[PDB]
């Protein structure tokens, strides 16, 4: 309407964690 | 102990942390650094 919907707009950035692939003998 | 070196030698790591961040294609950063300098040309 008079103004848009409110948001805490952030261009965030995530991180992958440690994979732990099953090991290869 | 002997078990530690005994296992970490014989296994293999094909999947680490760092090359997850690195992309499997070849995306260089000159294009990235060129537009980095280009926005500095607006500055």
């Amino acid at each position: 309407e008079r103004s848009g919907v409110v948001c805490r707009v952030k261009y965030c950035n995530s991180l992958p964690d440690i994979p732990f692939d099953p090991k290869f003998i | 102990v002997d078990v530690t070196r005994d296992i970490v030698s014989r296994e293999r790591v094909w999947r680490t942390r760092t090359t997850i961040l690195q992309s499997t294609g070849k995306n260089f950063s000159k294009n990235i650094f060129a537009i980095l300098q280009s926005v500095k040309a607006r500055e």
